[PDB]
């Protein structure tokens, strides 16, 4: 009445309260399919009850699917029933009698489960491990550019409306990467010590680059560099501060392993020790300019001169000060 | 064309509800869609949900008012000191207003404390506060010349708190004379660095001008100057010069240089 | 709606989004020109504004207590006059971002609440991480030069925004310390601030 009449007659509330649809009708086919679909229901037996539920139009489902794939969760459809989102099937959509539509929304909710897992790993810090944190940061840098697209697409519904098939085919170069992210996250939660709990994710990330060596491997590379930030920072701390960073032994060296830094590993240990044996008498910010200006083949062999020159300087200076004023020979 | 063409136009979406031979009709609008025209309907409805739990008499003023710009001009008038129609000297407009009223109500408490320019250093402190008044009147109605509502609250949040500290510094007894000038002195040692530190430094820089003028008297003319008793040295054996801010180490030199100038006047 | 929320996110405790000491900024009024899935979206958003309110309260509450009434008591010292000075500086870009939202709603007023939450997802990375430092300062009796310690433990961080915010706070605290070291090296003055800066 008055205000509530305007609210019900121009917008929904037949979608969160069981009311008949206010989306306009006429008679026959697309207008009102109710008579002929009731006849088809009666002829083939509607069992013992005609199929009728609350009924919603397509666009509400479209913006809910884009909200679910966008990153936010717990909607009216795609309810989380036991830990994984799935379609609410107590809503009728009259053509297809929501059985084919159940299959298509079940596939979309299966992708929404991956979205839920990534947002769940996000939520377990906001609202330390220091390698999971650098992982969820590059995950954030993906998701900001990711749901930018879905916000842009959802704007075009308001400005006439655009069908569901166009907007699910529009997000294909993101969902193709979402399957890669699904395989990435699986060993990041699968897991004793904090060093093997990071090694299990980082060796999988190092292996997955060789799987696609398009657009996925560049995402994997930009994700991969931003998860070894604590290790490059810790190695540089071992060089120039003379001390390995401690996190209840987050690091590999006790004071198996990943193969990211193993072929240069003898050039690292013999560096860091040689600083403290000098004192007993930055480096990541060189690697990132290379990232500013084929990956894990030629670019990986350019990382090793960075630590190799600093290593050579440190060990040569230590050898020089032992070969004069003590003079081992 | 325009509205008629949009009203006619068949949609590129065909629903999964019904298929085959549509006449086509648009989008079903959303409820967060166009979020600035339906406050009125719900301000009545929230009032109703409140009245059901409250028995029937609790109410809630402001189901709307007024515009963006008129509300902005009234809130800008609050900081000067003119109260609005809701004061005398949606529902969360009052949630804004309580924090911009308070910053307003202390500003008058400086201008009322600067209505007159006692003690001469007290007048110097009042004239120093007048400089912050003259800065603050230039700050407002240059950067917000009737812009939207939240620019008013954001711009004078970092600035209004600095003003509220100066409300705590003033009384609106209150120290006066040298008891004021030491009290402003010790405060400058108490606050080494804060956003209120340059304001206290600007007050203290002009609050010692009459004291330096009193210091200039005994050396250059041998004059003991008092008008309210606002100088530290106040009132025999040959000289009647007064004897019981600077240290006492300089004050004794001032006391003996007045006697020296009294001897040299006859030389 | 898209100014009322932006008012509740800033230094006002609202009344639409009710301020509570057990659960800050609750949306409970389920507006029939909001979508019901925006309620959870607001429940995601309101923790950020709650943190902004707490930081605003921390600057309003503490300034040499009130006006200089050893150096224990609650949370003061010339370094936390500096800490509130730095806390206001880290709350300034949030005000700038809300101004950008206000100009965007001059551009397009048909954007939903999820767009606003998405725009302010960048400050949900900075604010929860710096909230814990202020909570450790409040819970433990750390108010002297060890506040510079407990900032410096967390200012070496893992995210570029939280690094910048704790950089600002640590910077103004070093500014106080270097002025009192200038009194140490030019005037020979010790206890500029009584027992609060590396001096018996």
């Amino acid at each position: 009445p008055d205000d509530r009449s305007w609210l019900e007659h121009h917008v929904v509330h037949q979608y969160w309260t069981a009311r008949p649809s206010q989306f306009p009708h006429s008679l026959h086919l697309h207008s009102n399919l109710a008579a002929v679909w009731d006849q088809h229901l009666y002829s083939s037996d509607p069992l013992y009850v005609p199929d009728d539920r609350v009924l919603v139009t397509e666009t509400q489902v479209i913006r809910e699917t884009l909200w679910l794939l966008s990153g936010v969760k717990k909607l009216f459809i795609f309810q989380l029933i036991d830990g994984k989102v799935t379609v609410r099937n107590n809503i009728i959509v009259t053509h297809l009698t929501h059985s084919c539509l159940r299959s298509v929304l079940e596939q979309i909710a299966a992708y929404g489960q991956v979205v839920f897992r990534l947002q769940e790993f996000i939520d377990e810090v906001m609202g330390p491990f220091r390698t999971y944190q650098a992982f969820m940061w590059a995950l954030y840098k993906y998701f900001i550019s990711f749901k930018e697209e879905l916000a842009e697409i959802e704007k075009c519904i308001i400005n006439t409306t655009i069908t569901l098939a166009i907007v699910v085919d529009k997000l294909a170069p993101r969902l193709s990467q979402l399957k890669v992210l699904h395989k990435v996250f699986s060993t990041g939660v699968a897991e004793t010590r904090n060093v093997v709990r990071a090694s299990h994710l980082l060796n999988t990330l190092y292996k997955a680059i060789l799987e696609y060596d398009e657009q996925t491997v560049s995402l994997l590379f930009s994700l991969w560099v931003e998860t070894v930030r604590p290790y490059l920072q810790t190695v540089d701390e071992w060089i120039v501060h003379g001390h390995l960073w401690d996190g209840a032994r987050e690091f590999i060296i006790q004071r198996t392993m990943v193969s990211f830094l193993k072929p240069v590993l003898k050039q690292i240990i013999m560096a860091g020790k040689s600083m403290q044996l000098l004192k007993n008498l930055e480096l990541d910010d060189v690697h990132d300019p290379l990232l500013a200006i084929t990956f894990e083949l030629t670019l990986r062999s350019c990382l090793y001169p960075h630590i190799d020159k600093q290593y050579l300087d440190c060990c040569g200076n230590l050898m020089q000060t032992l070969k004069k004023d003590y003079r081992l020979v | 064309l325009w509205e008629a063409a949009l009203t006619y136009e068949a949609s590129k979406r065909r629903c999964w509800e019904r298929v085959g031979c549509p006449p086509g009709h648009r989008e079903e609008p959303y409820l967060t869609e166009a979020g600035r025209d339906a406050f009125d309907k719900f301000c009545r409805l929230h009032q109703g949900e409140l009245q059901l739990l409250a028995g029937g008499v609790l109410q809630a003023p402001q189901p709307v008012l007024v515009k963006e710009c008129e509300l902005v001009k009234d809130v800008l008038n609050v900081l000067i000191g003119v109260v609005s129609a809701t004061f005398s000297l949606p529902e969360s407009i009052s949630s804004l207003l309580s924090e911009v009223a308070e910053y307003g109500t202390c500003y008058t408490r400086l201008s009322h404390f600067s209505l007159q320019p006692k003690g001469l250093v007290f007048q110097a402190f009042t004239s120093g506060l007048r400089r912050y008044l003259q800065y603050y009147r230039a700050c407002v109605l240059s950067t917000p010349p009737t812009l939207s509502l939240l620019t008013i609250g954001f711009l004078f949040k970092k600035l209004g708190r600095q003003l509220r500290y100066l409300a705590e510094l003033c009384g609106v007894a209150f120290p006066t004379g040298v008891k004021l000038l030491s009290y402003l002195y010790q405060e400058a040692l108490h606050n080494c660095s804060n956003e209120h530190y340059p304001v206290l430094l600007s007050l203290l820089k002009t609050s010692c001008e009459p004291y330096t003028r009193f210091i200039h008297d005994w050396v250059y003319s041998g004059v003991f100057r008092d008008a309210y008793g606002e100088f530290m040295i106040q009132v025999k054996l040959y000289w009647t010069h007064g004897y019981v801010v600077f240290l006492k180490h300089i004050a004794h030199d001032i006391y003996v240089c007045g006697k020296t100038i009294n001897l040299l006047k006859l030389c | 709606m898209i100014h009322e929320l932006l008012l509740a996110l800033s230094g006002y405790p609202g009344s639409i989004f009710t301020w509570n000491k057990r659960s800050g900024l609750q949306v409970s009024q389920d507006f029939p020109f909001l979508h019901p899935s925006e309620t959870s979206v607001l429940n995601r958003l309101c923790r950020l504004g709650t943190d902004y309110i707490r930081f605003t309260e921390f600057i309003e509450q503490y300034t040499g207590h009130v006006q200089q009434q050893q150096g224990q008591g609650g949370l003061h010292g010339i370094y936390l006059r500096a800490f509130c000075t730095g806390l206001d500086s880290v709350l300034q870009p949030y005000r700038q971002a809300l101004l950008d939202l206000e100009q965007e709603f001059l551009g397009d007023p048909h954007l939903s609440i999820s767009h606003v939450n998405y725009f302010l997802d960048q400050f949900q990375l900075l604010f929860p991480s710096v909230m814990v430092v202020v909570e450790q300062i409040k819970s433990q009796k750390i108010h002297g030069c060890q506040i510079l310690e407990t900032v410096y433990k967390h200012s070496c961080g893992g995210l570029p925004p939280v690094r910048s915010a704790l950089e600002k706070i640590l910077a103004v605290c070093h500014g106080v310390m270097y002025k009192q070291l200038s009194a140490w090296m030019l005037h020979g003055l010790l206890l500029d601030q009584h027992e609060e800066f590396f001096i018996k």
